[PDB]
């Protein structure tokens, strides 16, 4: 069965950089488009970018090309996002998800992680 | 020889087979390969060859580093053999620049290249390997043309032009031409926003030209030129079947004299054959980038707003890096009919691929069958980490 | 790009009912609409996908509709295991947009 | 120029002479050299040429790592000139497949390839280097065809294909060609059993083809086309002296319309020229591997089931690796007849020497003598050690 689970909640200082984790399992790990999305306060929920493991290809939110970069391991079929110079804007949750349509861009997301919250502050 | 009459139609599209390969990244990991972009394929009445822009170096050599930048001093529009690559002792320079287009007229070739900075650009007509007419910007702001083969009737060749920005409104003109002379020129006529890079082919007496509308077309505009009374018009592609790229995805119907929504401001080179239910399109896999590559039956795509797929074929696939695309078509064959051709380009290097610091691409061309022909993938085929 | 606007952030209602939350998209994104649940809990899940369609294992009394612009959910009888927010999503054109959510409380009283 | 005929008769084989040799390997150590294999010999009115099926790749690339699988979308029909190695400079791309076949007619040139995956294969017809007519896998299972080139009679040019499987029966079919359109073509006839890759030569309005049985028959099965009627028949060759490989030692009597027994379901293409007692057969030296090659002069080998030699020359000793050989002969000679002449392919690298990576081959070639000539032995010459 289709399970995609991520890395523990960060507490971290202003300018730090983080890297969170995404292991999926039950598919086919280098056949489905992996998004990330982000949840906050006042603001909601927002795409982040995607990451294709089948040969690599991303693409990114203008909102958020600067602050985060997609990458994955194929062999241990685990996902990542690195976010840097965090500020507390950044203070939010974090999901990733697979695409319901596999390499194309429909069928909505099929399957969640549970997310990871980054805390930011001194 | 006398001067080449479009006096056929074209034949009958059920399927598309192998015409050219030549796997320069594959070879070119250990030879004297040019690296180049943005290629086509043209004919003459004794031989057809494979046209590209050069960068002016090896892809092995040092100074490859950098050339994801397209306009410089070290650029020329080169031919090559059918299917070989394109080699520093085998290239045959046509002219110096970093636009162009070229064709043959039955007697002989005329070549066009536009060099120059982004304000002050220049485009200079060489009828058998002869300079005869210079053109100067009019806009201002980057002169230039269609990146694939210009067709001729009876001695007269059109070639479409375009200056001004590609995120909005350009002055684009259409120039006819006879023996590297100007005969007149037009500007664009029309419901036509935007037109960039034209991808063209003839029959019975008429030109037809699909190109891109970057700034806001996802559907492309289709121009049609009469080279004997010498006028033109143009429109879109009525079809919801999306072919540029990026584009939003497939709507249930499409829109007939106005772009399509969704993306704006980018996209990349393309063709199609529109002849009634004889049409075919041809587009990227990926909405968001240029991977993949397929053909799909799409009868009277140009007039019909509902109209979807009826048969395809599978060029590239989705994991497989692909790039511009145009038409051509062996105007001196045996034969009732005209086949269709057209080839498309494999991009390797930056930006999908940065590991390396180069770019440049390979070539894979088909023409169309009266069978029912089985398909095949075709990439590239280089291992990247071979040039770590 | 378009933005999405689910009309009123909440829903008191009595289990038993039959709920509708909607959404209208900025502009004709031909059915290309999906609709989440996120628990309380943190969960997240797909319910309905292009317009319609029903994800695997999604009980029945959930529906949707809509065209053009205005979609819209239907929960035929509502359960206790319905108490979440809902958002929608368009996937016509990137990037993705969401709505804002409509959180539904099975009202005590 | 008009369409040659097959007017002449053989001449007399008393010896054999060297016409050419490449050193591909040995030069390749250090030069722009094509990977390739499945190689034959082919002339045109003017000129005598060699023909390869190339890798993609040069030998000392690292692209070259792999090339011992057969089918790739990375391979195409070469020509270079006439004893220069297949070098990236100055080969000619022919088509893209992955099997092929060519040959004259006096007029222009017929070339054929097929691509594709093994369950939906094609094959598309060149002629005067323009595509013509294409055809569809009628089985489903690896479309392949002579690996050597056809022979044509008064424009009409036929060739063998086969489909299905190696080790079983398969759908074997003539075809009829003429100016790259079909005339017809036909089922296999006769008593033959099996049919794969096609060793043919022609005299006085009659071609003669030997091809191999590879599912049983160490002894070859023989197939004869009357170009002007458009029919044929097959038989196998009577001969005690068995000429395929792997094959059971020389038996005392052989068999005439059955296939030669103790090994079955693999094999090697290969030739002979029957024409009474001026009849020569070739063949490896080892009954294992693809090791030497020798001719042997056995009189009335065809329809002679006792048949033991009477005259040889060693062409590669036992020690040195060998392969794949065919026929070919210049029918735009001057002279009263024709001269017999065929290649044999030095393979090289895996599997046999396995301290490399790739596998490639280089060519040796000789034609009949009315002489006799003292003889040398022609191996590969390279060191395998150095590509270490
Ligand atoms: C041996 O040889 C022959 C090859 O000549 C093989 O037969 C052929 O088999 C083909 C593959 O099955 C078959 O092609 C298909 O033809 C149908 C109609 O007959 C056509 O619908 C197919 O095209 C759709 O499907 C492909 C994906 O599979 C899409 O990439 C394509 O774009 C078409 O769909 C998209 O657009 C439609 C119109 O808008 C949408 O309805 C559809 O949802 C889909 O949209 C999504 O994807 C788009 C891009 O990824 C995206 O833009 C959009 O937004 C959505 O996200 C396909 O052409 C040939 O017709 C058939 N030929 C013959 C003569 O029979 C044979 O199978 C081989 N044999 C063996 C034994 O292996
Ligand atoms: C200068 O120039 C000329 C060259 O043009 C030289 O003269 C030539 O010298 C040749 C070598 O002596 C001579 O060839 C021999 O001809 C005889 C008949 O006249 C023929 O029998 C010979 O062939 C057999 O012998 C060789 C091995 O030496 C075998 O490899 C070959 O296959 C033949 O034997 C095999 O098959 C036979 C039939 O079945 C069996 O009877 C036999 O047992 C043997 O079988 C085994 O080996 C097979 C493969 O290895 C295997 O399949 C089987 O199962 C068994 O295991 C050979 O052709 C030329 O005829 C002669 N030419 C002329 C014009 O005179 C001259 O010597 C040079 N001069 C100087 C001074 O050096
Ligand atoms: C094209 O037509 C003109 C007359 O319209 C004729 O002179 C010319 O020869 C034709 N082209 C060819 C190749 O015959
Ligand atoms: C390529 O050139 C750029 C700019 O000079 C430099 O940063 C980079 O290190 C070079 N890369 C290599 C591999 O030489
Ligand atoms: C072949 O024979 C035909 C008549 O059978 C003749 O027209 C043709 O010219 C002959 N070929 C040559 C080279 O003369
Ligand atoms: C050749 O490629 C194979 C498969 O990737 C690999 O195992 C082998 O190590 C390679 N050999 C060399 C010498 O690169
Ligand atoms: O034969 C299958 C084919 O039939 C026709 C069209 O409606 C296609 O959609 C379909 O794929
Ligand atoms: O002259 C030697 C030669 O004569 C003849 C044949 O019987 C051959 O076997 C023999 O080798
Ligand atoms: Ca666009
Ligand atoms: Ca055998």
């Amino acid at each position: 069965q289709v399970q995609l689970q991520q890395s523990g909640a960060e507490l971290v200082k202003p300018g730090a950089s983080v890297r969170m984790s995404c292991k999926a399992s039950g598919y086919t790990f280098t056949n489905y488009n992996m998004y990330w999305v982000k949840q906050s306060p006042g603001q909601g929920l927002e795409w982040i970018g995607i990451f294709y493991p089948g040969n690599g290809d991303t693409s990114y939110n203008q909102k958020f090309k600067d602050k985060a970069t997609l990458t994955a391991d194929k062999s241990s079929n685990t996902a990542y996002m690195q976010l840097s110079s965090l500020t507390s804007e950044d203070s939010a949750v974090y999901y990733c998800a697979r695409s319901g349509g596999s390499y194309r861009y429909d069928g909505g997301f099929d399957y969640w992680g549970q997310g990871t919250t980054v805390t930011v502050s001194s | 020889r006398d001067f080449n009459n479009l006096t056929k139609g074209l034949c009958t599209i059920n399927s598309w087979h192998i015409y050219g390969k030549d796997n320069a990244v594959r070879i070119g990991e250990d030879s004297d390969v040019l690296v180049t972009r943005e290629p086509y394929v043209s004919c003459d009445p004794d031989e057809c060859r494979f046209y590209a822009l050069s960068q002016g170096t090896t892809i092995r050599g040092k100074h490859s580093n950098g050339t994801i930048h397209d306009r410089s001093q070290y650029r020329a529009l080169i031919s090559w053999p059918l299917s070989s690559p394109p080699t520093v002792y085998n290239s045959r320079v046509e002219c110096i620049g970093w636009s162009s287009t070229s064709c043959h007229d039955g007697k002989t070739r005329m070549s066009i290249c536009i060099s120059g900075p982004n304000n002050n650009a220049s485009a200079v007509i060489w009828y058998n390997r002869r300079p005869v007419t210079e053109i100067n910007t009019w806009a201002r702001n980057i002169l230039r043309t269609q990146e694939s083969e210009c067709v001729c009737h009876n001695g007269v060749c059109p070639v479409v032009f375009t200056d001004g920005s590609a995120t909005g409104p350009a002055e684009t003109r259409i120039y006819y031409f006879k023996e590297g002379k100007i005969l007149k020129w037009e500007p664009l006529a029309g419901t036509a926003k935007h037109i960039e890079e034209c991808s063209c082919y003839g029959e019975r007496a008429e030109i037809t030209c699909t190109c891109r509308d970057n700034w806001q077309g996802s559907n492309r505009p289709v121009i049609r030129i009469d080279p004997v009374a010498m006028t033109h018009t143009s429109q879109y592609i009525c079809s919801p079947v999306l072919t540029d790229n990026p584009r939003p995805n497939d709507p249930t119907v499409g829109k007939c004299n106005d772009p399509y929504p969704g993306n704006n401001n980018n996209g990349v080179k393309g063709f199609s054959y529109l002849d009634g239910v004889n049409t075919w399109l041809g587009r990227t896999i990926s909405i968001a980038s240029r991977s993949g590559y397929e053909m799909l039956k799409v009868p009277n795509a140009l007039t019909d707003d509902k109209s979807k797929p009826t048969q395809g074929q599978t060029i590239v696939l989705n994991t497989d890096w692909s790039g511009y695309s145009g038409s051509f078509m062996d105007y001196w064959a045996e034969g009732e009919c005209y086949r269709a051709c057209f080839y498309v380009e494999l991009i390797r290097g930056r930006p999908k691929e940065d590991k390396v610091w180069w770019t440049s691409n390979s070539i894979v061309s088909m023409c169309s069958s009266t069978e029912f022909l089985g398909q095949w993938d075709w990439p590239d085929g280089a291992k990247i980490e071979y040039f770590l | 790009d378009i933005e999405l606007t689910q009309t009123t952030s909440s829903l008191s209602a009595s289990l038993g009912d039959r709920v509708t939350i909607s959404c209208r998209a900025s502009q004709d994104i031909s059915n290309y609409l999906n609709w989440y649940q996120q628990n309380p809990d943190g969960t997240v899940k797909l319910l309905i996908y292009y317009t319609s369609n029903l994800h695997s294992e999604v009980p029945s009394r959930f529906s949707g509709s809509g065209s053009g612009t205005d979609y819209s959910l239907t929960i035929s009888n509502l359960e206790q295991e319905d108490i979440a927010t809902y958002f929608c999503q368009q996937d016509f054109t990137l990037p993705f947009t969401f709505g804002g959510g409509t959180k539904l409380e099975i009202r005590d009283y």
